[PDB]
């Protein structure tokens, strides 16, 4: 995989170049943005269990005929996949948050993912509304103003829902 | 890619686990030590073609044979001469790659990988790369812990050479 | 599905083997106790929506918070009712089945796996069920070999919450 | 795998449904003629090795191109592979007989063994062949009216010859 | 197929490796023992309609009951005697294959897999060809290392029927 | 795999033939050229490095492309991996040369290469010329009249041109 820093490494490599003011600087601002970063990861992966049985269960709240008898949610078997599904892409959406690139999130997850579920029988398009619930809570965890030294994190949080985002078009 | 970062997010996932505290201090450890090392990345960068030329240098007088002797593997012409300038500036290069990433991970993929083959494939001597990594150690000009940052990557090559 | 005549193929497979004497005494044992178990699951699909008011209430007896705490795991508002009223109405759809069946493959695949995860998840008590289950027991009103059929399912998901 | 009686409980759950009266009186009925189905199976079972044989024999004189050199059947690895798919086949359709249902005949045996046999070069309808041959044997071996209490055992024959005609019809 | 010099090549293949003198002269063994095996082969090619009718004759005077046994397993019948003289004539074609091709592969391939499974299916007694291939041996008229070569297969085929 | 004696055999025992005195002959005098077969895979593979190593350095030179920053042999990694196809095409082809037939270099190296290359992004074409320079050089090395018994082998080179070509047009 690559984080945010060997992606700008990578992309030099391949133009046989050392790096440029502009890119250092560049490089210089992502590591004075860290805090922030690390912030973001820590409370969201702290509240992970609330966020995926929160946004599941107004999922199913919403989409009663997922639950019901003969519904891709119906049995304990069927529920627990499910489950796991969510926090499996809660997981890697946390590493890209802490990668700053969406490298390790597109292949180990989000790749093939599509088709897995078409094979399956699986409403993509349900999957995505649980992943834009876990969004919301976890940019309102992540940006949650109390017990933290007060600062913007507006640019962060943008970048935390693209990959949310991301995620939700991959299965959608 | 092998970096701080990289490395946390792959011990987690071989564990199927969210990332924990214990991997989010590496990479604070990481963004800490980015000041000395992105230091070190200007430096080396900025001064790289007096570094690459006095390296190539260092390398002929070590080895006088290597302006003289007959066979493409050396730079006895001209062109052999462009191909060791080339192949020095890429060890340099690498080592900004490293400082810049804050891990070894681009000098592993793209230099040290089938590194042993193509020495004896091309009968390059490995010798003549530790010299010249010994020169750009010696004269970067760096002090504190951008020197350290600095010198903990070129030896991590002269090492791999070894 | 596991069952007497699908553990028998099942064997007979794993071996590459045809049928023996030894697996088709297993499914005429099956067919035999097909009696007493089509008994029991007659029994119990006839009186399912007394037994299951009686054992949601026998939980609620047992379990007074259940009835009163804030929260959506519990049975304090009309849905939350209506969601334990559902859920003991699988277990005894599901110990009918494995009776039909002639085996727990039924539950086994439908509601235990994955149990544990999905009591933990939704914060449902155990206990709660094993309650439930022990009410079916108790009031059943079968006797015999067709108590002895329903009681080994009933007891085998009280193992499985166990 | 399903049998006769867990196919009926999978219907039953895919709708979240006890059984009806209906239903009960059906499964019982189906106990009630267990006998005859295990005395089926242990018939054909009991002489599988002459029904594959016998079968084998049948089609080779009939299709004499098979074993000729350069015919599918030829060589003695290549008879061997031929007479052990006809003793799978046997196999598996004594397992649906058992079950009272197709599932495992089709799950472990029929499904992708038509687009095995084109690979192969291997002529599937001369497999149906050698497979209506079995069935006409094992259905007058499994109905002989000779040492068994007497009865009717027509809808159970009628049963089997169906699963032997699908066995037919998946590589034919 | 096996060979000696699909063996070599295999060998070499195995270890990832070009052929090397420890193969070549295997293969050059092969060359120079086919001068043999060819005038075996082509000898035995030559008079294989002879050797195979005497070699039929072998076995029905050494077990009569073939000749006269109710059963399509047996020559008693027009077809049986076909089927009979068919099947030796194939082990003579195969020894052949093996002379010209320097090993036993052809054998191994066309015949010798799956053969005891043939034989016993069929109900085919392995002592019927172990006689008709005793005669192949005693009358092929070869001698010298010739007669070697030939008669290594024909041993090699009764040892796959033992 | 087979050698050019088996496939005689094949192809006989495929329409259940004993040889012929035409074919008997020809493999005989296969045996005879014997001698020139073993010299032309020994020369060979007694300078496979530098036979490699030359049309490496040939092509790279004619093709600067392939080495720049970003091309398809840059990084040690990708120079090592061409290095390496470019060492397993030629033991292939020797390993044709010694069983006079082209069964193993078909089966074990050319079959699924092409297919290979393009999913990579490796030029084919490139390889191509790669393998035309290992030809040549391995030729000329083959039929090198210097410290050798006199005599013909235009009929092997031949035979062993075809090889290389074989192997040219499957990556090209
Ligand atoms: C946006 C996400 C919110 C926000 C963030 C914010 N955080 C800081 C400062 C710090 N954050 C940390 C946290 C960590 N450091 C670590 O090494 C780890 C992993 C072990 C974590 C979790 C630290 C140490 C600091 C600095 C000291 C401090 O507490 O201030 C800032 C300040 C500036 C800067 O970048 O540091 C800001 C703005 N603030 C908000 O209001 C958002 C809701
Ligand atoms: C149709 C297939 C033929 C036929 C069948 C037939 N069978 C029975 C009765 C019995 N069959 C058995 C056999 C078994 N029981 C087993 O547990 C096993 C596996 C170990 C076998 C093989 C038994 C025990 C009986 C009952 C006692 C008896 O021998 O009668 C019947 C009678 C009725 C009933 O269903 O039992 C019938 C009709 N009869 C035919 O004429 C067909 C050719
Ligand atoms: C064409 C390729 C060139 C050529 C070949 C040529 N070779 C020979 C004869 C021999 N070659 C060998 C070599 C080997 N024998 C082996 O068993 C092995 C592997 C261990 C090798 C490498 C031998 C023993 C001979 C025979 C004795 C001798 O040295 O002459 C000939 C002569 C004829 C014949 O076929 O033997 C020829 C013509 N000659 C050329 O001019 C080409 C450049
Ligand atoms: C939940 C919101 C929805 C839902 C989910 C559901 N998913 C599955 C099954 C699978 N999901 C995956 C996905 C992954 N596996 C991985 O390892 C990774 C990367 C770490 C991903 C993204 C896979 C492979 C499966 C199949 C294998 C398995 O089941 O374990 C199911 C099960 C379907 C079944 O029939 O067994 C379900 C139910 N279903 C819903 O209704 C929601 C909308
Ligand atoms: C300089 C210290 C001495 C010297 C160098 C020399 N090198 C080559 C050829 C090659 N060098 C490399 C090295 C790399 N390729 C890479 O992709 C990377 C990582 C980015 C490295 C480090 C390679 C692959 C070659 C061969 C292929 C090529 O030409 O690019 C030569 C030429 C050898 C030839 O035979 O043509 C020379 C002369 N030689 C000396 O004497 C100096 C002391
Ligand atoms: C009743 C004894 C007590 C009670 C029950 C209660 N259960 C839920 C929610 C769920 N129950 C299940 C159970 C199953 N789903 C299945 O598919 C199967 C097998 C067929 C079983 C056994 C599941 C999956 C859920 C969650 C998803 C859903 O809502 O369906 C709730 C609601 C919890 C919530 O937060 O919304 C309740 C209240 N609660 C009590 O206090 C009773 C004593
Ligand atoms: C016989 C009546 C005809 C015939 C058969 C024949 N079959 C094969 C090869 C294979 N058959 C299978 C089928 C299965 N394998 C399984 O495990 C199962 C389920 C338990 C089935 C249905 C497979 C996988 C093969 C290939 C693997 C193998 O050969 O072992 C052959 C061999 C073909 C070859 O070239 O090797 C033959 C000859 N051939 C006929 O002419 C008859 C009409
Ligand atoms: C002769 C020594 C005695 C004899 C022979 C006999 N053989 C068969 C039938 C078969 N023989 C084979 C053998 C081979 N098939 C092969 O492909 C190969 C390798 C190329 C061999 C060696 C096979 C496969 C059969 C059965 C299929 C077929 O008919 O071809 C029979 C007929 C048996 C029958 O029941 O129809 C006979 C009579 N029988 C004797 O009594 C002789 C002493
Ligand atoms: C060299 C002249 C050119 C070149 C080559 C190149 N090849 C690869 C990668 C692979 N090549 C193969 C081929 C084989 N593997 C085998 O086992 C066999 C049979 C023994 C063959 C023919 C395979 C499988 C790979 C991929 C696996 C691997 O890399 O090990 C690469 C690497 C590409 C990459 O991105 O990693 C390269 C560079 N490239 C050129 O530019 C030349 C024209």
């Amino acid at each position: 995989m690559l984080d945010a820093f060997a992606k700008v490494v990578a992309q030099a490599d391949a133009r046989g170049e050392f790096l440029t003011n502009a890119q250092f600087d560049a490089l210089s601002n992502l590591v004075k943005e860290g805090n922030k970063r690390l912030d973001a990861v820590n409370r969201i992966t702290s509240n992970a269990s609330t966020i995926v049985a929160n946004a599941a269960r107004a999922l199913f709240a919403e989409q009663p005929q997922l639950i019901q008898p003969g519904g891709n949610a119906y049995t304990n078997r069927r529920m627990a996949a499910c489950l796991r599904d969510m926090e499996i892409i809660l997981r890697y959406v946390t590493y890209a948050i802490l990668a700053g690139d969406s490298s390790v999130l597109d292949d180990r997850c989000l790749n093939g993912l599509r088709e897995t579920y078409q094979a399956l029988g699986t409403p993509g398009s349900s999957v995505a509304v649980a992943i834009q619930k876990m969004k919301d809570a976890a940019i309102a965890i992540a940006n949650d103003p109390n017990g933290i030294t007060p600062g913007d994190c507006s640019a962060l949080m943008s970048e935390i829902a693209g990959y949310f985002d991301r995620a939700a078009a991959a299965v959608a | 890619m092998k970096t701080p970062i990289t490395e946390a997010i792959a011990a987690a996932d071989t564990q199927g686990r969210f990332l924990s505290n214990t991997e989010l201090q590496a990479v604070d450890g990481r963004f800490k030590r980015a000041v000395a090392s992105m230091e070190a990345a200007r430096a080396l960068t900025n001064n790289a073609q007096s570094l690459i030329d006095g390296a190539a240098q260092a390398v002929y007088q070590k080895f006088p044979y290597t302006t003289t002797m007959q066979g493409s593997q050396y730079a006895s012409t001209p062109e052999g001469k462009a191909k060791c300038a080339r192949d020095i500036g890429y060890y340099l290069r690498m080592i900004t790659y490293c400082l810049v990433a804050g891990g070894t991970g681009p000098m592993d993929e793209y230099l040290i990988a089938g590194l042993s083959e193509i020495n004896s494939t091309f009968d390059l001597s490995p010798s003549w790369y530790i010299e010249a990594l010994k020169y750009i150690k010696a004269n970067h000009g760096l002090t504190g812990q951008a020197a350290v940052e600095a010198n903990a990557y070129i030896d991590y090559a002269i090492n791999a050479l070894s």
